[PDB]
């Protein structure tokens, strides 16, 4: 069930970017506010919990990350690609997971904020082929699923 | 990061740093 999870991956993705937005106006992008308690939607929540802890601790390299992603957005892949792989070069872990995740979060956010709209679905394809193309769905996988969050 | 490349690794060392704290 690698394929099983790579498609909870979409779903798991969705929620996150949801509730982390959500947590982030308690303190704006229209399309992070639709399209959502079911088993994925809840890992996504938790995962958004702990994500927006990492973001408040981290926002300066965040923040410089975004240097690269030209204001069109013309480079998207390359960007996204890129950076992930080297994040998942040394291995993978589940703190990794959450940073690949909160990365697609913050990316998403940004091209919206540089004006290109309706392109949150394409940062979920990023984020759930390149888990499948790099090993990441096997791996959650072998530890059970995307549902081996909750703990 | 100043590249593409040193930012993925400074996203894995927050990983870990997740990975150990949760
Ligand atoms: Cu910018």
């Amino acid at each position: 069930s690698e394929e099983q999870v790579a498609q909870d991956t979409e779903e798991v993705f969705r929620s996150y970017v949801f509730y982390r937005h959500q947590q982030e106006q308690e303190a704006a992008d229209p399309e992070m506010v639709t399209l959502p308690s079911s088993t994925m939607g809840q890992v996504g929540r938790q995962l958004a919990i702990i994500g927006d802890d990492i973001n408040r601790r981290y926002d300066s390299e965040f923040q410089t990350m975004l240097q690269h992603l030209q204001p069109t957005a013309e480079n998207a892949y390359e960007y996204f690609t890129k950076i992930a792989t080297s994040l998942f070069e040394s291995g993978i872990n589940w703190g990794r997971v959450v940073a690949l995740l909160g990365f697609g979060y913050r990316l998403a956010l940004h091209v919206y904020q540089h004006g290109l709209t309706g392109f949150l679905g394409q940062v979920t394809r990023f984020v759930v082929d390149f888990m499948l193309h790099h090993s990441i769905a096997r791996w959650i996988a072998q530890r059970g699923g995307w549902v081996a969050a909750l703990n | 990061s100043s590249t593409m490349g040193q930012v993925g690794r400074q996203l894995a060392i927050i990983g870990d740093d997740i990975n150990r704290r949760y």
